[PDB]
């Protein structure tokens, strides 16, 4: 589809009943977030596929 | 690392950087036979931490 | 600040320079932004380190 | 002859650089062979 814009956050909708592990690997910090809560990427965390 | 995969487990199939030390299983097929000779395969899974 | 018939040394900053009769000048630097978490292997010609 | 290790060298007068040459075999598993746990299978 239509190229995403590198320089933009990247962020994440978590549905309802639903959780994302990212891990900050610059902060060495994990952390999981429920709920229907929005995500946003650091500049260095990444997403648990 | 080069460790075991496949469906037989054929060694040296798979070159991994980083040791996975979670909740896991893996499958083999082991091929036995019983006490009055009737020769049969069997397909295990093996939960491994 | 004296220096000697081969010594080389680096200009840098916020400044305007002129080359002496006595100076030639070798190469141009530019500085490698580097976030955190990320690095360059510079070697020490000097003493190889 | 002998061996510098360790910091940059400039070689004095009288001396120059010496070879040192292998058994064969050797430079094949020096090169070839950088991990032998990755050279036996593969
Ligand atoms: N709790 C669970 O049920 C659970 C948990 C994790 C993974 N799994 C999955 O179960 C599947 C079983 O499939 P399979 O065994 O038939 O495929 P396979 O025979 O190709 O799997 C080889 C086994 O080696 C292990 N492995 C792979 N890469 C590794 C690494 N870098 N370090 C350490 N161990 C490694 C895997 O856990 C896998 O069980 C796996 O592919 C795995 O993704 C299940």
């Amino acid at each position: 589809l239509a190229p995403r814009n590198k320089t933009r956050v990247v962020s994440y909708r978590v549905p309802h009943n639903a959780a994302v592990q990212v891990y900050d690997y610059r902060e060495k910090r994990a952390r999981v977030v429920f709920g229907p809560e929005l995500v946003s990427l650091g500049p260095e965390e990444q997403f648990t596929v | 690392l080069s460790l075991s995969a496949g469906r037989p487990k054929r060694p040296h199939a798979r070159r991994a950087l980083c040791l996975l030390l979670g909740p896991d299983f893996f499958t083999d097929v082991i091929t036995i036979e019983t006490a009055d000779h009737a020769r049969l395969q069997l397909q295990l899974a093996y939960n491994w931490h | 600040v004296s220096h000697q018939a081969g010594d080389h040394w680096l200009i840098r900053g916020p400044l305007e320079y002129v080359p002496s009769a006595k100076v030639e000048v070798v190469e141009e630097r530019q500085a490698i932004p580097l976030d955190e978490n990320e690095g360059i292997y510079v070697q020490d010609v000097k003493t190889g380190k | 002859v002998r061996a510098v290790i360790g910091s940059t060298y400039m070689l004095t007068q009288d001396e120059v650089l010496w070879e040192k040459e292998l058994p064969p075999g050797v430079e094949e598993l020096l090169n070839k062979g950088q991990d032998p746990l990755a050279d036996r299978g593969e």
